[PDB]
RNA sequence: AACGAGACUCUGGCAUGCUAACUAGUUACGCGACCCCCGAGCGGUCGGCGUCCCCCAACUUCUUAGAGGGACAAGUGGCGUUCAGCCACCCGAGAUUGAGCAAUAACAGGUCUGUGAUGCCCUUAGAUGUCGGGGCUGCACGCGCGCUACACUGACUGGCUCAGCGUGUGCCUACCCUACGCCGGCAGGCGCGGGUAACCCGUUGAACCCCAUUCGUGAUGGGGAUCGGGGAUUGCAAUUAUUCCCCAUGAACGAGGAAUUCCCAGUAAGUGCGGGUCAUAAGCUUGCGUUGAUUAAGUCCCUGCCCUUUGUACACACCGCCCG
């Protein structure tokens, strides 16, 4: 188990949601392909992570305001 | 001798299925799928397990040579 | 041998063998009186 | 190519080794055409250090 | 180790009992003949082969390393 | 059946009628199991029965087929001894003669006094072997005061 | 039938008997002094081992593309217990297999064909499949 | 003792005890009385909802 | 029968578990009856995963032990086919009901363990899981047949079928029902 | 803000999607040939068995290796501040298949016998620089790493049937891997041929395992130590037995004290094979396949390690310091 997300993910995840808020869905696959086009993530496994956290944030942003 | 037996079983199970998947309708083979997968024993699936690579200081991949302090 | 010329008479009963079987090149061995570290006990002095 | 040898000169300390490997690659393209234009165009237009061996016939 | 007595060929009482122990015993293996009588055990192997040709015993299973024989398959 | 006889005496060693024929014979020195399954077949008799079931007529033939093996066409290489040394022939040696022959070759190698007889007389290993960690009879050693 | 259909433990035990009836196989003199391989510690119990092994010889030639005296030995070889040393594989005898294959060839059930190996004669192939059905006739396949 | 063989079942697992974690505290329901409950120490790996075979319920657990 | 495998000849119907305690860790017939005891090699990667696989297979696994017999699971199945055969001729039952009694009669009711006080040995009585009982009972009786055939003319098949009889009907001529009662005799003392 | 952790690289696991193959296969016939009626029929044909024939046939599932895709705690139910996360389940390959790389500071750790790396000292013609011989193997003893065994879950003799990682002459200076034919019980000898290697050895026709005889609880046919005689191979030379083979000889040992090592899934254990050293020769080491369990899903009790708090006459740091 383990697999607690690092800061490199959480730093860019916030940034990518702020400046491309409109492009986001709430599906994994759509939010992946957007991150692939609006930026380059130099790995493939890293890309699959940053999408999933961008998805997980976008769930909460449709409720009350996030403090990050 | 052993692993071959599981291979020939796994193939003939899937072979039969494919014949129905291609020339007969869905509801014929869906039935057959429920029967086999009930007592699944790697008939329609495959183990991902193969041997691990040895590293030095052991005769096996985990087992190690004896250690003496005197 | 290593230093010494051990002389031998040649018999008709020695035929087939080599020369070097009739001259040895070591002292047979004696002992001994085990020494100090000759075991898991030898140690200490100060 | 595998080479499995000591990591320690003058062996002492915990016994360790080191796997080195080199991977070669082969692949070949078969043409059938006049030998002139082949030997003309082949030897040119190669930037990297990569070898080429032309054969008269094999089939 | 120990010393146990054995006989490599039959005498009167062993042989005569051998014919009458059969209906009294449901299980028959060469091993069981080793204990109930004093018999080598290899003697008991071939002794049972003889009986099956008469039909006084019945085969029920056979293998390289172990063999089973029964009374008459009656009940 | 076959209650006729059991344990018997043959040349130089007592052989039981308890055991199978080939394996029974092996107790006699100079005869191994490999040497006996040949000699029985040259004699053209069963090896599928006990040694107590042989008759006197049969065993009389056994020792003849044994002690003249070349004349019953058992090959020379299959013998114990090929050109003994200083006797000039192929030979087959059996129980009490084996020991007598053996003791001669020991005596011979101290006569010439090669490396061999010295190692024999000292009670040390003849062949190339380490004796540093091999042996013990002995081990009680002390050094303290 | 093809020889594939039947059991093979049964195949040899009727094929060995077949040959010995018909006066077939001129045997070597050495057959009662022969260890039979380097990795054995004893002679065979069997007194008709030559007949048995010629059966197994001709069968393998039916399956595979045929090969010489070397390959037959490699098929038969097994494990060698070297005593205190660890066991290893080794090959058995050669000069026995060299008598087997030449004895078969005298009957013209095999013959030295092209591509580095003896191959079994059509007369041989006839005789195999002939007794192959005799196995099924006997017990009941 | 002279009590007959009782049967009682797990309601919940509490935590592991002993000096190598080899004992397990557990709460068990008496399986004849549904308001009765005793705490026990049980050796083997247990899940929840499985039944035990108590020889007495006089005994009760309190510590490792 | 045409929708549920036997054992190659032995019914898994008319087979009961006669405790309410030890069922759901003894099962053999819910759909878990198969022609042979074997697996693809999934048996454990979770704690609960152990339970599911048959009792007859578990018996075959714990039969091959002590060096020379490890990794010879096919040789092991030879001994089991003779076992049921000998059990059926010898007493005459559905020979699985023999085994189920033999397992249930050999599992302990109470057990002891260690506890550290004053740097001296003290012991404490504790209870035992149903899963523990099954694991223990399979261990104990397999040790019996292994022990007996270590110098006896009798084969391990014969020894093992004898050991399931004396367990299935308690009589204290088995290695199991002896050793069971030893543990409980201790558990009474220190409690 | 930086280094380490992670990220990364390699490897395993998922593709009937993509790319393309007589130094890789399959299928399809064209087939003609062999084989047995073995099944319907008659033997033909239809069906079955492999091989030759195969193409200007068709294809790339299998094999090969490239480009890509796929797994993210993604979805659902619990739990958590409802945050960071954790547990169960669906789909399925579950968020851990195994390795490589790895910080700051330190050690009077190992290595001057790897180095034409190197200081200083020594020696340098009666040489510490070359040929011949001997030794590193010498045993009343002590210890360590391992190998083979103590049998019937076995040994023995026949019969059946399955694999993978590699490697190979044309190199060092004289040397490779071997098919096939012939001769020999065997070791081996001899005659021919191929291989720069997905091309020849090798469709690597391996062991355990599997099937059938024999032995019978006996230090036995279990065990193969010791030891005699004989035959071959390598080399310039084989004695203190280089190695290999044949016959004979037949010991300890019948499950092991005080103690102690190692291991959690294709893992332990059993079992064989390739590479390394190599003129001749692995009980060693390094990799690889094959057969394949029991037990745990925890804890700080022992041994040890990380973080905080506390006490200290310690800092050569408790293997410390110090009293009569």
């Amino acid at each position: 188990m383990g697999r607690v997300r690092t800061k490199t993910v959480k730093k860019a995840a916030r940034v990518i949601i702020e400046k491309y808020y409109t492009r986001l869905g709430n599906d994994f696959h759509t939010n992946k392909r957007v991150c692939e086009e609006i930026a380059i993530i130099p790995s493939k496994k890293l890309r699959n992570k940053i999408a999933g956290y961008v998805t997980h944030l976008m769930k909460r942003i449709q409720r009350g305001p996030v403090r990050g | 001798h052993v692993a071959q037996i599981y291979a020939i079983r796994q193939s003939i199970s899937k072979a039969l299925v494919a014949y129905y998947q291609k020339y007969v309708d869905e509801a014929s083979k869906k039935e057959i799928k429920d029967i086999l997968i009930q007592y699944d024993r790697t008939l329609l699936v495959a183990d991902p397990r193969r041997c691990e690579s040895k590293k030095f200081g052991g005769p096996g991949a985990r087992a190690r040579y004896q250690k003496s302090y005197r | 041998n290593g230093k010494t010329f051990n002389q031998v008479e040649i018999k008709p009963e020695m035929i087939g063998h080599y020369l070097g079987e009739f001259s040895i090149t070591y002292k047979p061995v004696k002992h001994g009186r085990p020494g100090i570290g000759a075991t898991h006990s030898s140690r200490f002095i100060p | 190519l595998r080479i499995t040898t000591r990591k320690t000169p003058c062996g002492e300390g915990s016994k360790t080794w080191d796997r080195f490997q080199m991977r070669i690659h082969k692949r070949l393209i078969d043409l059938h055409s006049p030998s002139e234009i082949v030997k003309q165009i082949t030897s040119i237009s190669i930037e990297p250090g990569v070898e080429v061996e032309v054969t008269i016939a094999d089939a | 180790r120990d010393k146990l007595n054995n006989l490599v060929l039959f005498d009167k009482a062993t042989y005569d009992k051998l014919c009458k122990e059969v209906p009294n015993y449901k299980l028959i293996t060469p091993a069981v003949v080793s204990e109930r009588l004093k018999i080598r055990g290899s003697l008991a192997r071939a002794a049972l082969q003889e009986l099956l040709s008469k039909g006084l015993i019945k085969l029920v299973s056979k293998h390289r390393a172990q063999v089973i024989y029964t009374r008459n398959t009656k009940g | 059946p076959e209650k006729f006889q059991h344990i018997l005496r043959v040349l130089n060693t007592n052989i039981d009628g308890r055991r199978k024929i080939a394996f029974a014979i092996t107790a006699i020195k100079g005869v191994g199991r490999r040497y006996a399954h040949v000699v029985l077949r040259k004699a053209d008799i069963d090896l599928t029965k006990r040694a107590g079931e042989l008759t006197e007529d049969e065993v009389e033939r056994v020792i003849t087929i044994m002690q003249n093996p070349r004349q019953y066409k058992i090959p020379d290489w299959f013998l114990n001894r090929q050109k003994d040394v200083k006797d000039g022939k192929y030979s087959q040696v059996l129980a009490n003669g084996l020991d007598n022959k053996l003791r001669e070759d020991l005596e011979r190698l101290k006569k010439i006094r090669a490396h061999r007889g010295l190692r024999h007389f000292w009670g040390l290993r003849v062949r190339g072997q380490h004796t540093k960690t091999t042996g013990r009879r002995g081990r009680t050693v002390g050094v303290s005061k | 039938v093809t020889v594939k259909d039947v059991n093979q433990q049964e195949f040899v035990r009727a094929l060995a008997a077949f040959l010995k009836k018909s006066g077939k196989l001129k045997v070597p003199e050495w057959v009662d002094t022969v260890k039979l391989a380097k990795h054995k510690e004893l002679a065979p119990y069997d007194e008709n081992w030559f007949y048995t092994r010629a059966a197994s010889t001709a069968r393998h030639l039916y399956l595979r593309g045929g090969a010489g005296v070397g390959s037959m030995t490699k098929i038969y070889g097994g494990r060698q217990r070297n005593g205190v040393m660890p066991s290893h594989f080794s090959r058995g005898s050669k000069s026995v297999a060299r008598r087997v294959l030449q004895a078969l060839e005298g009957l013209k059930m095999v013959e030295k064909d092209q591509d580095w190996g003896r191959k079994l004669t059509p007369q041989g192939q006839r005789d195999l499949d002939r007794i192959a059905g005799q196995v099924a006739a006997a017990k009941k396949k | 003792r002279v009590q007959p063989i009782k049967l009682a079942r797990v309601t919940k697992v509490l935590g592991r005890t002993g000096s190598q974690g080899q004992c397990t505290q557990v709460r068990v329901e008496f399986m004849d009385d549904t308001s009765r409950s005793i705490i026990r120490n049980v050796k083997g790996p247990v899940r929840e909802g499985d039944v035990l075979t108590l020889l007495e319920s006089e005994r009760e657990a309190r510590r490792l | 029968t045409p929708d549920i495998k036997l054992f190659g000849k032995w019914s898994t119907d008319d087979v009961q578990i006669n405790d309410i305690s030890l069922q759901d860790y003894i099962a053999v017939k819910e759909k878990y009856a198969k022609y042979l005891p074997h697996s693809a090699g999934r048996y454990a990667a979770k704690r609960f995963r152990k339970a599911q696989c048959p009792i007859v297979e578990r018996l075959t696994n714990s039969m091959m032990m002590h060096g020379r017999n490890n990794g010879k699971k096919l040789m092991t199945v030879r001994i089991v086919k003779h076992a049921f055969e000998i059990i059926h001729l010898l007493t005459g039952e559905n020979p699985l009901q023999v085994l189920v009694n033999a397992i249930i009669n050999s599992g302990p009711r109470e057990d002891s363990t260690r506890i550290g006080r004053a740097g001296t040995v003290r012991r404490q009585a504790v209870d035992v899981s149903p899963l523990r009982r099954v694991n223990q009972a399979i261990w104990l009786l397999c040790t019996g047949a292994r022990e007996a055939a270590f110098r006896n003319i009798k084969t391990i098949a014969e020894c093992l079928a004898d050991e399931l009889i004396n367990a299935a009907k308690g009589s204290s001529n088995s290695y199991a029902i002896k050793k069971k009662d030893e543990l409980e005799r201790v558990a009474k003392s220190n409690r």
